[PDB]
């Protein structure tokens, strides 16, 4: 059931923007990378491209490509996807205008596909980091250890649990329109779109128009190239110039919803444990960073806390009544300290 | 929070006022001076009267609803248990009781009375902060006054409730040389640190 | 003289394991990555896949590549491989089951080929650095410097310093095999190898067949699709079934030993010497964190050890029979410090 | 106007030089990389290739790629550059020898286009950092933030600010001219080009000729093998033998020279202000580390200096005249303290 959310693919559009460091530096793509969410623990980020991949412009497989180029879409193959960080990151899924990747830490966030004629990415800057649930700070998730709540994003798109506003596009440049009439300045229409249309010299002042001419100015670099083509509507990103007319309709899914997956998670190697009176040795050796804490139960609680990547012989002084002891998010152990001086 | 912008208006020639939505720190700030490079180089046609008119508001993130640290005041209430009893030869009862020295609970045979017991520590104090099952008695500010950056910059009600409390010194600047996009300027969350600069 | 190693090449098989992260998550890749040996200096880490590229299926050209696709390999050639860590490596030498390739630190390894439908990856963890040999702690071979004996691998294959025991794989699932015959659950067999066979309800209980029905149980999700095809013997990963029969010969090399090469290697920048009575000032300024140190020739010592790579002007008090200056892996220096004083 | 510095196009030819890592060890590629210059601001490294891209052998489109290959030359499309150092780069412009490109930092530079048959690749240390201008210490240019005055280099080629020495190629090796004459070494001639030949016998001792035999000697391992080529001039590379004779003339213009750009460039998130008596409590919180200063007034200058990265709630016991404030590259700041004590 790729075919549930219409919602999103029959009614928006790859939208473009501008990308902040596309390659060389500020261009327009239409992956321009906006709202990078580096917030769960799996190795995951949610993204969004202004493009909409997934389905086609019409109705068959999500493993397929639209963006914009041009006024227009591509709605072809995905071949050659690339979202990566400071090593190139793993797809997940990807579904409308958003992309589900596994991705290690990354100063930035660089995305970006190959058409076939040209590399065609986008690049931006983002915190993000892979911390484990789990009192081991890794850098990355392993093969095994102990399950426990990390948050996490789902790979699927059957997905209500929040909706975006998706209003209209505003207008967009196109001066590829705005040709000459062998003396004047001549602009044309996509498909009958509606084209917003005046330039500093008095003529046609809104354009509502199929292809019209410019009896006044002659210069295409005075004139108003609109495209108001609000037959779908778009992601409301931060890099749109607004659609003024009007909040249209268009409220619409996210299906990245971060949910309760237990993570294949951490775990540290053992202690190992060494008697002392009323004392507990302890010589220490992780394989990461692991935050150690305990509990003298007593009313007088003395916990302590030290996050250990450096192996190490620590002391506790245990009461008569217990401690307990936390390596990692190994299960907390507990510990029988009366007497041993005899 | 998620500063999910809502998309400029871009007036071409000429201001356009903007008005205090009613949006959780509902930040918007007009701006002239730009020629915004839109896919076809810029598109207004005016070079100081084309305006833009950024607009960004505070939002409860998607993990809100999961992921969320969750206050409480904490009061004393009253304190239960599992009593077994493997009693004489009824050799068992495992039911669960209360503390408050009148409740019996004749679960198995026996009627059993239990408390109150004389060590009132809570071990909650009475401001505590919730996080997934890691729970911190922390002096939380309060709904409605959280500073920015500090702990509750976002302050909800609920996950439900639409109204809050977000400041996050939410600050938007001009957009660059003519270009199209919404600079926010921003505090990460009291959420974001409180997991990574947090207490034990 | 790629011809003299049929002890593998012959007998060995591409083996396919759990590769951890592969991409997603943990998948079975037939390039599975264990032995992850960042032990060396010169900037290469010898991996071993459970594939076996290097000659094909039969006789030809190591530079071909034959992995576990199916039940079957796929002797092909090596177009697109990708060895990775924090930045792209480069590959040094593949043969057997194993790769040397010069990568640079990393916390990871995360290997890589294309077959060309798709990207088909593998990676794992592994604590990776590169120490040259030498006071100085770069991080990464120079082009210059003296040379001095690093601990490196070959990149050649006629090698027998050690050989690893390589007996045979266990069984294998296979449920391509569990068809259905119109009611019952049918199995078949590859080329009349060895399939072992029974259901949860009583029928066929080993299994040494050709294809066989079954006349009692009717779900595939309930049988055994096992291949035992023990024509080729495997490398004894941990992520192999044992093949419970026995102990099998295979006795088979390894390549990449490890060697007494000298690297070109690392030289730190010289030092300004600078006189005073019977004391070295030395204004100092490295490239990298270089460890000096010295020796106080009496019977006193007094030797002194500091990792240097904050630009420094340091002091040493020499005495009336002599010093000596180790600048990194730059050679030893000596000195005379009689009087100054007159 | 590409068609204005035949100074070097002309007269100047794709040099080939020892690349010190050239993806195995020390090659001779013509994309020899010398004068790594990561000594700009604004992301942009310019770098010098021995390799002389640009236009043609002739006349023709400065993105089309002529290295070195045999003794010629190989003029043709530049499609698949790659510059890279910790990441892949982004090239902003080539001219000559030379090429400017938008890289992060680095320990290193990787240089390397894609000839179609081999990745053919160089490679090179130099210690790459970006601090952008300003008294905060990012990692990498925004989008926005205030602009104020960096060093950077061009986009363009219409430039003589400088001038390096580009005089002739010394001769080179080229053992394919030393045939056999069926019992004797047979050298050849590229073009009539000058050939300066012996053997470690006694034969012909000079060389400038057609194609010699050889009387004496047999073996092509005891020859001069030379082409005084002289009819290009190249870069004076520490990594050329000198063209023993003379000083020719090729003054020649370097395109990438730094130049004041006003980079666009950082600023901090604003301070929190806080009023205390004569002292201001300020909560901070920046993006990356800034160094913050202020100065009282008072003849009594009492500084600050420090560094910020870390959020920090810090103090300054602000005088009755006034202090100033400097938030990073954010304006300075001023205050009026007089009493608040009442």
């Amino acid at each position: 059931d790729l075919d549930t959310h219409f919602t999103q693919y029959k009614l928006a559009r790859p939208y473009i923007a501008d990308c902040p460091n596309c390659g060389h530096s500020r261009c327009d793509s239409p992956i321009a990378i906006e709202e990078v969410r580096g917030d769960a623990h799996a190795g995951v980020i949610r993204i969004q491209t202004s493009a909409m991949f997934g389905l086609k412009t019409d109705g068959v497989d999500l493993a397929y490509m639209s963006f914009m180029n041009g006024k227009t879409q591509k709605s072809i193959k995905i071949d050659n996807l690339h979202v990566r960080t400071s090593a190139p990151c793993s797809l997940v899924s990807h579904h409308g205008y958003y992309i589900l990747a596994q991705c290690p830490p990354g100063d930035t966030v660089t995305v970006g596909f190959h058409d076939g004629p040209n590399r065609h990415t986008c690049t931006v800057a983002h915190k993000v980091e892979f911390r484990p649930v789990g009192r081991e700070k890794y850098r990355h998730p392993p093969e095994h250890g102990v399950e426990l709540p990390c948050n996490r994003y789902t790979h699927k798109r059957a997905d209500q649990g929040h909706y975006v506003e998706m209003h209209q596009p505003g207008l967009v440049a196109d001066h590829s329109l705005l040709s000459i009439h062998s003396a004047k300045v001549k602009i044309t229409v996509p498909s009958g779109a509606q084209v917003k249309y005046y330039c500093k010299c008095p003529d046609v002042r809104e354009g509502i128009t199929s292809s019209d001419h410019t009896t006044t100015c002659t210069d295409v670099k005075q004139c108003r190239a609109y495209l108001i083509d609000n037959k779908k509507w778009v992601y409301n990103s931060g890099r749109l110039p607004r659609g003024e007319g009007d909040t249209f309709k268009g409220k619409l899914h996210v299906p990245f919803v971060p949910v309760k997956a237990k993570c294949i998670a951490t775990l540290a190697p053992e202690p190992l444990v060494e008697h002392k009176h009323r004392t507990l040795i302890l010589h220490l050796h992780p394989d990461h960073p692991t935050l150690l804490t305990t509990r003298s139960l007593g009313s007088d609680a003395n916990p302590t806390r030290q996050w250990i990547e450096r192996p190490t012989t620590v002391n506790f002084t245990v009461t008569g009544e217990g401690l307990e002891y936390t390596w990692g998010n190994h299960p907390p152990k507990r510990v029988w300290a009366q007497e041993s001086g005899e | 929070y998620k500063t999910k912008v809502p998309s400029p208006v871009v007036k071409c020639c000429g201001a356009t006022q903007c008005t205090s939505k009613p949006h959780p720190d509902y930040q918007c700030q007009v701006f002239t001076g730009v020629y915004p490079f839109m896919w076809g180089g810029a598109y207004c046609f005016c070079d100081t009267e084309n305006t833009q008119m950024s607009e960004a508001y505070v939002e409860r993130s998607e993990e809100c609803s999961i992921d969320h640290a969750k206050a409480y005041k904490v009061h004393t209430g009253t304190v239960q248990a599992m009593v077994n009893i493997t009693y004489g030869s009824v050799s068992w009862r495992s039911a669960d009781v209360y503390v408050n020295g009148e409740t019996p609970a004749k679960i198995g045979d026996a009627k059993l009375i239990i408390g109150p017991l004389s060590s009132a520590w809570s071990p909650f104090d009475n401001k505590v902060v919730v996080y997934g099952h890691e729970v911190y008695n922390y002096d939380f500010p309060e709904y409605g006054t959280g500073k920015a950056g500090s702990f509750g910059d976002l302050q909800s009600r609920t996950s439900t409730s639409n109204d809050l409390y977000a400041n996050t010194n939410l600050k938007l600047q001009r957009p660059q040389a003519g270009i199209v996009h919404t600079p926010f300027t921003q505090a990460p969350s009291g959420f974001e640190r409180w997991k990574r600069d947090k207490g034990a």
